[PDB]
């Protein structure tokens, strides 16, 4: 699914849409089994592959999935903490993302060869654009 | 227990309340006790009915309500209030109000709920550095801020204690200034 | 590293979650999932 994403309206539309569909189903059928983490030969997994092969839309859906079905909610990548008001706490999942894994995706994103598509927008989507900031104000702004 | 009349009012079962009410009654103690809050918070059961709502009905509450007045404990029950320095003042018609449940305030207020109670909690003031909701700090400036004009229609035009439009909180703010 | 809810064995989900604030004013929702009663942080 991810291998036939192109980046256009329509297909990335269609391409989340089965990829939630399948995601939900597998949940289902096989509770104790983790569909995301298996790996191609090259090692890379459903969310590297988009990250690198730069499928922005894909990438953008995976990052904030949010799934408030009861029975399979786990899956969700953005949950809401809490809210009194206008006002709302989320959260993100950062499981593969803060560069203390083998290849995160950041690390993905930001050594690319220049070759992917459009490498430059990908770090615009929430969580990713948060994570550098915060990680640019607590302590390497003073190193640099 | 405390924790048995949590848990029920949380999971909304009324069944374990029917000893609780006879057992209040016989055992000669009052739900005003500190032994049936949280020491650090001091939420009592009715806060902690009215934050857990399911399709914004309850029907637990009524039957705590049933109780209350039964011992005669609704002057200092129903204007309970957190004594935590973030909630600080914080009411349950404050609960009421923000969830948009018209007839929870209603009911609260014909039972002798306060509308000038104060919310000035570390929460509710306005704080840059922290998160946070500043709303002023009375019912009718968090109805008026929250978009419910039927509530603060009602507030000011309340039969049993009509709400104030000139109050001023804190740091002075008057409705219009929230 | 946060709590996030139950995984479906029913043992403890935790997570390193980075957290974000947000203001909506159209919405006016009351009825949504939530992980903590009070609303508040610490």
């Amino acid at each position: 699914l991810v291998e036939v994403a192109d980046n256009t309206v329509d297909n990335t539309k269609f391409v989340t849409s089965m990829y939630n569909e399948i995601l939900i189903l597998g949940a289902k059928l096989h509770p104790t089994l983790k569909l995301e983490e298996i790996t191609n030969r090259k090692g890379l997994t459903p969310l590297a592959l988009a990250a690198s092969s730069g499928k922005i839309g894909v990438l953008a859906y995976i990052l904030q999935r949010e799934i408030h079905e009861p029975e399979c909610r786990h899956l969700s990548r953005k949950f809401t903490e809490w809210a009194y008001g206008p006002v709302h706490s989320s959260l993100y999942d950062l499981s593969c993302i803060d560069t203390c894994e083998k290849n995160s995706v950041l690390e993905v994103i930001a050594y690319s060869s220049s070759e992917t598509p459009n490498r430059h927008d990908m770090l615009l989507v929430e969580p990713l654009n948060r994570l550098l900031q915060d990680k640019w104000d607590r302590f390497v702004k003073r190193i640099f | 227990d405390r924790r048995s009349i949590f848990d029920a009012v949380a999971q909304s079962n009324c069944q374990e309340l029917e000893s609780l009410l006879p057992f209040l009654q016989r055992s000669k103690k009052r739900l005003t006790d500190s032994e049936f809050k949280d020491p650090e918070t001091g939420k009592t059961c009715l806060l902690k009915a009215m934050l857990n709502l399911h399709n914004g009905q309850n029907d637990t509450i009524a039957l705590l309500l049933d109780v209350a007045r039964k011992t005669d404990s609704l002057k200092q029950f129903v204007n309970a209030s957190y004594t935590d320095s973030y909630y600080k003042g914080q009411t349950a018609l404050h609960i009421a109000i923000e969830r948009r449940n018209m007839t929870l305030v209603t009911l609260l207020v014909e039972n002798g709920a306060d509308v000038q109670a104060a919310a000035n909690g570390d929460f509710f003031k306005k704080t840059k550095g922290r998160p946070g909701f500043y709303f002023g700090e009375l019912p009718l400036s968090l109805a008026a801020c929250t978009n419910q004009l039927a509530i603060v229609k009602f507030l000011l035009q309340n039969s049993w204690q009509p709400a104030d439009i000139s109050a001023r909180d804190s740091v002075g703010n008057t409705v219009l200034h929230a | 590293l946060l709590q996030v809810g139950f995984t479906p064995d029913g043992k403890d989900d935790y997570r390193w979650c980075f957290r974000v604030d947000e203001v909506n004013w159209t919405t006016w929702n009351t009825n949504v999932g939530i992980i903590n009663e009070d609303p508040g942080n610490c």
